[PDB]
């Protein structure tokens, strides 16, 4: 229902060759997924994810912030090599994805089954329509500088708007003592974080610089404007992520860069098939 | 049409069922074990408890080592049998590769992933982390090396059995293992910034980013997809297309 | 568990806790607990721990085994973090809430923010129930009645699900079809024109519609559930600390030792009662550890954790030094706590320095209370 | 008794040559010693030097952590040049040998002969069995990314006990008015130093996340692992130390990079020598 | 005041320094307060005479383990042993090599025939006599140290 | 010649300086140390290697 | 102009103005004008304005309307 019989005879595959490539694609795509798993979870938490596992460290200036500069990193780069490969547009979103089913297996064996943490305390949480909207855009446009300036915008700007349902709620004020505290603040100071004390918490605090009714939008942008950095600079290493070459040797014994090429992608190759 | 000539699949499904194992016997002894002996490091259920487990994995671990790439390493295939090697066993071949890969994968999932947001669970119940904590035995003495022998493992049979990999050096294969393999040395970088003036209160902290840089290095999958799926197609072409070999042996020499 | 490790010097001429009572011994799951103590900032505060400009008052429990109600230093709430000064005294209080069933041990920690946790005295608390019965319900000044425990739950579980179900729809509406392999080579051989399929951008401007409808729907849905909402609070707490008590003792060390293949802590002393009335020595505390004499037993907690508590203080001239009197003392506090606390790991220390409290009491009964630090030599008695 | 007339008659040399060729290295082999005394000791005195100036310096923090890392990279360039040109094995002994001569040197008649500071209180002191580690690891596997990660470790973790010997004994108590103190500590306040006060010593201070019985032994691990980075980087930069080209212009007086090559290297000429 | 510490601004301080002499001559004697960061504050400056020879100097002290020592002549002949142990080692290791034919012909061999002239079986042996030598010194010499000192600070 | 020069400026004639940094209050700019190697050695071996 | 968008918590807790007398109301060019008050620093001085160790007493004006020929804090300049 989409055109496939006619890319399997574009790539000239014999039967036997079509479910030697559909063992290829069932063998390596899940491999790919947990790849993404680890290595994307490893990277996110050990930048962002102090922010990530509290409910108190949800803030309006850091969080929103810190949290889609460090994720649109992995996603550019599996984006770009998705894209310029196999022109597949779901970079982003696998990436994302592969990152939340980690964070919700850690969250629910870790935090709460071995840590004892309630569920709602460790609400991740979600940071895919921003890399539902850059997958759209990159593939919407083809056009990887245009995708870098529109995505970015996007995934630094949808951040907050799309976590607010989730941790909106939080925000409800509480009367404890005598003393006004948010219901995240009063939920992180009941459950006892030995390791955690509250002075440790890189979030807002105020100054006389600033206008606390634009703080988030304020933080909407710049987290949009180094989005649209981090994307290009990570889309070229991209390029240095597939650089696929041997090192032979000869003779002398010298050292030589080799590729092995596609015999299929060559001027004549696919006619002489036949 | 016969499936058994160029894949099989049994070694790849009993290295990931018996690493799922091994994962699932680590998370039962840090939940059974960690409350009662792991609190203090002073005790001597302490030491007969983890200690024993750490010296149960610096015994091990070593011993996989040396078994995995000592039989890798020992029924090796020479020179003449990798030039005249049946392309339908080379596509077998490159499958069992692709399976090596999985399970260093597998393991990479294991050490980077789930017993690290562990072990910031961990680091919230205690006062200050300690150096063999539950969390560390499991992963920094257990996950971390497992997967390194992998690592090597994958790497060593491509460059004994793949005559591609004999021959020049997969440089995006190096990195993708050298990163998660460098990760266990970095163990010394977060320690000495936990015990000193590089703090310890944030998991985020900058001392814990030489792991996010080292396995960063795990981003060269895409040139060695990029390898493995150029090969595949040469093999494609040679067997089932009728085309010379000539674009086998073509473009990796001198 | 862990504060044995901490170095000697640091904790012991750190906070220096006084008169700490847990109680009850054993409560049931949903009902109060308390932690109460004083606790001194010792005036020979060590160079390696940082000044205490911003304190947390945390507890060292296994796990959130209890739920922290709240925590009050002096009487001011401390929800936030604080500065505290040295040479003073604070008296705090902790109340819980059972959780979790079982036998901890229950501690009080002061953090500071660059010198790290400062662990204090244990002891055993018993809950007893089912987790499973626990509740804690709360009331919210927008007038709603919510329980911690299950709050905020199925809103994220359920937001998640809706945008993993869409996030895994996008993803597997491509891997249904040849994927890498085929694409791989007609775009190697012939571009993507056939790489471009119109139902796939069908699909995609589809889903960016419903994304940003959705993204758009769920934050007026939550604007308009939730009109009135608080941001993340921020801020110090600030407590005037205990007025200082007048002391009639006067102490200044003149030396001190302790044995390297041993256990035991001699120090010698000047003191001087110039009040009105005899004083005599009963106890000399230091990291929760507590050294007693006859005087120290007779004013002393009965329901105090026994496993820190050692009969072990001698004095050279153990009478009542008379008021208007300079005399000079010799402590000797020796006991195999030493060993449990490590009083051992002095030798490997940057700072051979001792530190504790020294409390005295009258004839009626009135308690003084002394911080005595020094620098400690270390005894080879293997020689 | 090695094998070098068979070198010898390989390279086709004549007498006369072989003479010339000798003159060669008596010639460049102590310049390149001076050269590597010279720059290795500016190098380790301006990164590392204060730590090896004085005996109360010589701590379980920063002392181990500092030099190694300062010390593997001059050896790690070295080597390549060596090994990569003439397949010589004694880079890293080299220079921390020519590092050594100048430092004795200096602190000869310098600290002492000039400042009146007793010998004994400036012994740098020794770096030599890791390098020599580090040059038989090279050796024996020819590998230089086995050579990097072993002997790395290598080099970080036998700075310490190698040491041991030299400052071990001037740890000894003493007591100064009724004051505990290191031999070390009193020996540097015994001796005035005008420009050197106490507390610009960077030695290790304690802490409350410290376990003392272990510092060293992490700064043994952590100063390894840097190491294995550290001559791997400076590895590359050998490449570059060892780039040799010519900019010759000619005509519209366009500039080209040019190299000289070695007509022996090429494919038939040692065949056309006869 | 062996350690560094704070002082109070607007206040007054006493100090003593007790010094011995050591080297003769006529020397001008500052009293200096050096502050973390803003640097050293010298004071007033007397000259003082100092007569005899410095090769009479001996400063005797006692350590705490029991043993006497001169502050001139201490750990002197411990490091220069050591230095020149590992120095001969060292300079043997470099010296095997150069005394043959080191740069031209080894050049001209490895760029027309590979390194497969260039490697010595000799060599070898050496490399792991050398290394095995080099570890079991480290080893032995670490244990000998703290055989001789138990207690050190 | 030139790399002997730059022996005598970066070695040598520098931890006679450090040497020399420690029985003086503060550094100055003509101290001895100076005259010999910032303006003695380091332009002489400068020479050396331009010529 | 812009003292409302600061934070209330933050001045109310920070400088305390008091008897602040300003004149003339109507000056000529060339003519002397004084502004005079007093300020108490609160104790509760918030967390997130940081301690006035580097203070300097400055004029609100729209523009350099009035040159600034002294400020004295007590009686010193
Ligand atoms: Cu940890
Ligand atoms: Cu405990
Ligand atoms: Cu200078
Ligand atoms: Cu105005």
């Amino acid at each position: 229902i989409f055109r496939t019989e006619e890319i399997l005879k574009a790539a000239k595959m014999p039967p036997e060759a079509v479910h030697m490539s559909r063992l290829i694609d069932a063998v390596y795509f899940p491999i790919l997924i947990i790849l993404l798993v680890g290595t994307y979870h490893m990277h996110f938490m050990l930048l962002a994810g102090d922010w990530d596992f509290w409910m108190d460290w949800k803030d309006r200036q850091w969080w929103p912030v810190v949290t889609p500069i460090v994720g649109i990193t992995y996603c550019s780069a599996i984006m770009y090599y998705l894209w310029v490969n196999y022109r597949q547009p779901f970079g982003a979103t696998l990436c994302v994805v592969c990152l939340l089913i980690g964070e919700w297996l850690t969250r629910y064996w870790g935090f709460y089954w071995w840590s004892h943490y309630p569920i709602n305390f460790v609400t991740p949480g979600i940071m895919l329509p921003g890399a539902l909207m850059l997958d759209f855009t990159l593939y919407l446009t083809r056009n990887w500088l245009v995708t870098a300036l529109v995505g970015g915008g996007f995934f630094g700007l949808l951040f907050y708007p799309g976590n607010w349902p989730i941790f909106g709620p939080t925000h409800l004020p509480i009367v404890v003592e005598g003393t006004l505290l948010s219901m995240a603040d009063y939920m992180g100071h009941l459950y006892v974080r030995t390791g955690t004390p509250e002075y440790v918490r890189h979030i807002e605090q105020g100054s006389l610089r600033t206008f606390g009714g634009h703080t988030t939008v304020i933080a909407a942008f710049f987290s949009a404007f180094v989005s649209m950095l981090m994307f290009t600079v990570w889309w070229y290493l991209g390029k240095v992520y597939c650089t696929a070459f041997f090192y032979v040797k000869g003779k002398r014994g010298r050292i030589v860069h080799r590729n092995d090429v596609t015999a299929f992608g060559e001027e004549g190759f696919p006619e002489g098939i036949k | 049409y016969d499936m058994s000539l160029w894949y099989d699949s049994k070694f790849y499904k009993f290295g990931m069922i018996t690493m799922l194992l091994v994962a699932i016997f680590w998370v039962w002894y840090q939940r059974y074990f960690a409350y009662s002996h792991g609190m203090d490091s002073m005790e001597p259920e302490f030491d007969r408890v983890w200690m024993g487990l750490w010296r149960v994995h610096m015994a091990i671990m070593p011993l996989f080592a040396l078994v995995t790439w000592g039989w890798i390493l020992k029924t090796r295939d020479t020179k003449e049998q990798l030039d005249n090697l049946d392309p339908k066993l080379e596509i077998k071949r490159y499958f069992y590769y692709m399976m090596w890969l999985g399970v260093y994968i597998f393991g990479v999932y294991w050490g980077g992933s789930f017993f690290t947001e562990q072990d910031a669970s961990w680091h919230q119940v205690i006062i200050r982390d300690t150096s063999f904590t539950p969390s560390h035995v499991v992963m920094f003495y257990g996950s971390f090396p497992m997967y390194i022998v992998c690592g090597v493992a994958t790497y060593l049979y491509a460059m004994t059995r793949l005559p591609l990999f004999s021959r020049g050096i997969s440089f995006p294969l190096v990195m993708a293992i050298a990163g998660p393999l460098m990760i266990l040395p970095n163990v010394g970088l977060n320690e000495w910034g936990h015990a000193f003036w590089f703090m310890e209160e944030l998991f985020s902290a900058p001392l814990h980013w030489g792991f996010v840089v080292l396995g960063w290095a795990g981003l060269f999958q895409g040139g060695v997809a990029a390898q493995i799926i150029t090969r595949y197609s040469n093999l494609t072409d040679v067997v089932w297309n009728n085309q010379s070999k000539e674009i086998l042996n073509n473009r990796i020499v001198a | 568990h862990g504060e044995r490790s901490q170095e000697p010097f640091l904790r012991m001429r750190t906070v220096q806790w006084y008169d700490i009572k847990w109680g009850p011994e054993v409560t049931k799951v949903n009902e109060n607990a308390k932690i109460t103590g004083k606790f001194h900032l010792a005036e020979d505060w060590p160079r390696a721990a940082a000044q205490p400009d911003f304190s947390f008052f945390n507890v060292g429990s296994p796990s959130p085994v209890f739920v922290r109600l709240s925590t009050k230093i002096n009487g001011h709430p401390w929800f936030i973090s604080g500065p505290l000064q040295i040479g003073r005294d604070y008296e705090f209080e902790v109340n819980l809430r059972a959780r979790i069933p079982g036998r901890h041990h229950m501690h009080a920690m002061l953090n500071v923010k660059d010198a790290g946790p400062i662990a204090g005295p244990g002891a055993w608390m018993n809950i007893t129930g089912s987790w499973d019965d626990f509740t804690n319900p709360l009331k919210l000044l927008t007038g709603e009645t919510i329980d911690s425990e299950t709050f905020n739950l199925s809103n994220g579980i359920f937001w998640h699900v809706v945008w993993m179900s869409i996030g895994i729809f996008w993803i597997g509406v491509f891997t249904a079809r040849p994927m890498f392999l085929p694409r791989s080579r007609v775009l190697l051989a012939y571009g993507d024109d056939l790489l471009m399929d119109p139902m796939d951008k069908k699909i995609t401007w589809v889903l960016a519609i419903l994304t940003l409808a959705l993204v758009w729907g769920g934050y007026r849905y939550t604007e308009n559930k939730h009109p009135y909402t608080v941001p993340i609070q921020a801020g110090q707490s600030k407590v005037a600390a205990l007025p200082v008590a007048p002391n009639p003792v006067s102490i200044v060390i003149t030396d001190a030792n302790y044995d390297v293949p041993g256990r035991a802590l001699r120090v010698t002393m000047e003191v001087t009662n110039n009040g009105d009335i005899p004083v005599t020595f009963g106890e000399f505390t230091t990291a929760g550890i507590r050294f007693i004499n006859s005087t120290g037993r007779k004013y002393l907690d009965p329901q105090y954790p026994r496993e820190l508590i050692a009969v072990g203080l001698n004095f050279d001239d153990e009478s009542a030094i008379q008021p208007g009197q300079t005399k000079e003392l010799k402590m000797e506090a020796k006991d195999a706590l030493w060993e449990i606390q490590r009083l051992m790991a002095l030798l490997g220390d940057p700072e051979s320095r001792f530190g504790g409290l020294l409390m005295s009491w009258d004839a009626e009964g009135n308690r003084h209370i002394n911080s005595i630090a020094g620098p400690v030599i270390p005894v080879f008695t293997k020689l």
